[PDB]
């Protein structure tokens, strides 16, 4: 029952994703190096790391089907509350639950639960963000279920500061019930059991998460000395 | 709040 609109919309965002994924994670020599030894040792980097992802997550909410129909407003408020939520996201694809690490090509940029805390976000965040990663990972999406979650996510309504968004449910409706979709035809039991109410669950465990960062990120950036090893669109994205 | 560099990339 996949129209051709629909696979349309999913040959795109496939697409979407492999030009602003790159698997080998070869960029992450550009990034100010990282210190494992160590008060917030770690923040150059994965700010660097963030800074990264935060360019590659708008270039591909630019690419989905309809963002562009959205004024430039509605575009970065959108952007500006997903952009963690969407890095989150797409972190799923280097994470292992072997030994609950992000591990993107080898050690040096292979990142930890002590790595990820010395970079000044506590455990109040850092834990429950690890149990998400556990629980998306479970799920074994498609990745066209990846795809298509990440941009539903990028494209939600109710994120404070939207004008049009009715148009943007618009939107967002269609990439659902593409998901819902999808999912029918393409997912085969037991994966497919209630697979889209538990995506539309992670979801709600993002803006969760997404609450307790902007927290934390309020704190390191009232000492100047830490919003001094930051980048400026990290800056700009994360309030400034 | 004006954003310069999010709103290069996006157009
Ligand atoms: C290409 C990839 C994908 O983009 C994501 C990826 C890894 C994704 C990972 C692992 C490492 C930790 C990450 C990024 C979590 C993040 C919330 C916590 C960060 C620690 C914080 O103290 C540092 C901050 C503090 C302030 C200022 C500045 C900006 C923000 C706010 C973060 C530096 C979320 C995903 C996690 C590798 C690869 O899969």
């Amino acid at each position: 029952k996949l129209s051709e609109e629909q696979q349309h919309i999913i040959a795109i965002l496939l697409d979407a994703h492999h030009k602003t994924y790159d698997p080998t994670y070869a960029d992450f020599r550009d990034f100010r190096p990282p210190v494992r030894m160590s008060p917030l040792s770690m923040l150059p980097h994965l700010a660097d790391l963030v800074s990264y992802s935060i360019q590659k997550v708008i270039g591909f909410a630019k690419m989905i089907p309809g963002f562009r129909d959205l004024t430039s407003d509605d575009q970065i408020v959108l952007l500006k509350s997903s952009a963690i939520e969407v890095i989150m996201l797409r972190s799923n694809q280097s994470f292992t639950m072997d030994d609950m690490s992000w591990d993107c090509g080898s050690q040096d940029y292979k990142y930890d639960v002590t790595d990820v805390s010395k970079a000044g976000h506590t455990l109040e965040l850092i834990e429950p963000l690890i149990k998400f990663q556990v629980g998306l990972k479970k799920l074994n999406l498609h990745e066209e279920e990846h795809v298509l979650l990440m941009a539903i996510c990028i494209v939600s309504p109710d994120r404070p500061g939207v004008q049009d968004a009715k148009l943007v449910e618009a939107i967002q409706d269609r990439l659902s019930n593409t998901l819902q979709t999808y999912i029918r035809c393409r997912h085969p039991p037991p994966g497919s059991h209630q697979l889209y109410a538990k995506m539309i669950q992670k979801l709600a465990d993002l803006r969760s998460l997404n609450e307790e960062h902007s927290k934390q990120y309020r704190s390191l950036s009232f000492q100047p000395e830490n919003s001094m090893k930051l980048t400026p669109l990290v800056l700009e994205v994360f309030g400034n | 709040k004006n954003h310069p560099m999010l709103m290069n990339l996006l157009k």
